[PDB]
């Protein structure tokens, strides 16, 4: 654990997310689980594809609930979720960066871990 | 697929619980009997299975259409790391036998 | 109180049956409980006869196997408890033993 | 993937198999054994059968 | 027991057609959302999935054998 920094928060929600089970991946998936009120944490990356989506991802989480944090390095957060379960992630046969991400459940409520965005949403 | 993750957690989990698992040789029943009963069919068990075994982690055997199969140390591993396990649990098989 | 109770033993080797149907006589005559003696069923044969070749080929013998089934009764008329702990015990070879709660 | 992957099987010799070898073709109904003629001889000692006639 | 005969028609599967993404949505104005069409009234189905235009058909993806509309 870390002092709250946005480049540890990712990395602590997400390590307790995937066993929540909360992670929808990729576009389509993170569009199809803020449509229904799953959805809690969206991230985003810098553009290395289509200049839309990007609209996109903002568009959907102002339309019901404002929520985004914006992260860039698209490899980084690929990375850290770099293989389908945690272990070897590093390994640089796959580390598709996500490029999108909803977090629905945002790990056992814990740490200060999920706080990190409440020092965020009103203030920002 | 080979089949859904749903179905391959609900096979691990019970095969760790226990620690054996055993189905008849036959690709047709509609769902295995056992924990596994309200989901799954024993086409997947035995295919699930035959992986599992090809990568150590288990051993087999066969007797009259019945298959037996035992989880070793390495498959007591793997498993704890594929199911995110406290790191030190156990309820298959814990005790002194006299 | 008193009842009426049926035992009935079934087996295949008859020694074991009728020892076992002997030495349960005896610890109901030690209390003295009345014991209608030892009816013997008539025993059961089954038969199964089969070619005694895998394949086809031979000159056409046959096997003629069978199992034995021995079966009887013993009858008493007493409390179910003095019943059921005598029968619990002395019963160490494999023999088939039932008792029910009554049968007259 | 398929829905046509069986056709009644409830009846004659397609329904019922040997316990021990899988076979068909010369089972053993009495009883309830369902053996094969083969598999029965070779176990018909632990069964308890005896041949003795 | 023998050796085949040739075919002539051989083609094991289709092949599966590659598509760009998702252009189903349409920002409009700024931060304002258009659904080009609409999601399959179906109890099952979440209202999170798009059911299908076809040329005079709607036909729902997730109800596997159910939910087609004839206009
Ligand atoms: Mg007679």
């Amino acid at each position: 654990g870390g002092v709250m920094d946005v480049n540890t928060a990712l990395q602590e929600v997400l390590k307790t997310a995937l066993i929540h089970d909360g992670l929808a991946r990729g576009i389509r998936e993170a569009a199809k689980a803020l449509d229904k009120r799953q959805a809690h944490l969206c991230v985003l990356a810098s553009n290395c594809d289509e200049p839309m989506y990007v609209k996109l991802v903002e568009a959907l989480c102002a339309e019901h609930q404002i929520n985004l944090i914006k992260v860039d390095d698209n490899k980084k957060l690929g990375e850290w979720v770099g293989l389908c379960k945690i272990d070897r992630e590093g390994k640089p046969r796959k580390v598709v960066g996500c490029s999108c991400v909803v977090v629905k459940d945002y790990g056992k409520e814990s740490q200060a871990k999920d706080v990190i965005e409440e020092y965020f949403k009103c203030k920002k | 697929m080979l089949m859904p993750k749903k179905n391959r957690i609900a096979i691990y989990e019970l095969l760790f619980k226990e620690g054996v698992m055993v189905a008849k040789k036959d690709v047709h029943m509609p769902k295995h009997p056992e924990l596994a009963d309200k989901n799954v069919p024993n086409l997947h068990v035995m295919k699930a299975m035959q992986s599992l075994k090809s990568r150590g982690y288990v051993k087999e055997q066969f007797a009259w259409r019945h298959f037996y199969w035992y989880l070793t140390n390495e498959g007591i591993q793997y498993l704890r790391d594929y199911l995110h396990l406290p790191p030190e649990i156990v309820p298959a098989t814990l005790r002194r036998s006299r | 109180a008193i009842h009426r109770i049926r035992i009935t033993l079934t087996s295949r080797n008859v020694k074991s049956l009728e020892k076992v149907c002997a030495d349960l006589i005896r610890g109901a005559k030690e209390k003295n409980l009345k014991v209608k003696g030892p009816v013997r069923m008539p025993t059961k044969t089954l038969r199964i006869t089969t070619r005694k070749t895998p394949c086809g080929e031979g000159s056409k013998t046959w096997d003629r196997f069978q199992m034995r089934i021995h079966k009887r009764l013993i009858d008493l008329h007493s409390p179910s408890e003095i019943v059921k702990q005598i029968t619990s015990i002395s019963i160490e070879p494999g023999v088939e033993v039932e008792v029910t709660i009554a049968d007259a | 993937q398929q829905l046509y992957w069986s056709h009644p099987r409830k009846f004659g010799q397609g329904s019922r198999s040997c316990r021990v070898c899988s076979n068909r073709h010369g089972l053993i109904r009495k009883y309830g054994l369902n053996m094969c003629r083969q598999c029965f001889r070779q176990y018909a000692k632990d069964i308890g059968f005896i041949k003795l006639d | 027991k023998k050796s085949y005969t040739t075919p002539k028609k051989n083609k094991h599967k289709r092949k599966k057609v590659k598509l760009a993404v998702l252009k189903y949505y349409k920002v409009d104005e700024n931060g304002k959302i258009s659904r080009l069409r609409r999601e399959c009234p179906s109890d099952e189905c979440g209202a999170g999935v798009f059911m299908a235009s076809h040329f005079d058909r709607h036909y729902c993806g997730k109800c596997c054998l159910t939910y087609c509309f004839n206009k």
